[PDB]
C-alpha cells in the first residue's frame, strides 16, 4: 500500500526474508547453547539460506 | 465527480517518486 510496482513486493520480500533469517538462526542457536552445545553460525546459515 | 477523479495521479515506473516516499 506504500510503494510502487517491483518496490512494494522487493523491498517487502527483503524485510520479511531478512528478519525471518535472523530470528530463525537465533532461534535454533538457543536451543543448542542452552544445552553447551557449540556450533559455528556458518552451519546453521547454510541451512536457513 | 470525474473531474475530481482526473486530480488521483499514478507514478507507474516513476523511482524518483519511491524513492522519496522510501525515505
Amino acid at each position: 500500500r506504500i510503494l510502487g510496482i517491483p518496490w512494494g513486493f522487493l523491498i517487502g520480500a527483503e524485510l520479511t526474508i531478512v528478519q525471518s533469517r535472523i530470528s530463525l538462526v537465533n532461534k535454533i542457536q538457543k536451543v543448542y547453547r542452552s544445552q553447551g552445545v557449540q556450533i559455528h553460525n556458518r552451519h546453521i546459515e547454510i541451512i536457513v539460506r | 465527480v470525474d473531474e475530481l477523479i482526473c486530480r488521483i495521479k499514478l507514478h507507474e515506473g516513476d523511482t524518483e517518486f519511491w524513492k522519496r516516499r522510501f525515505l
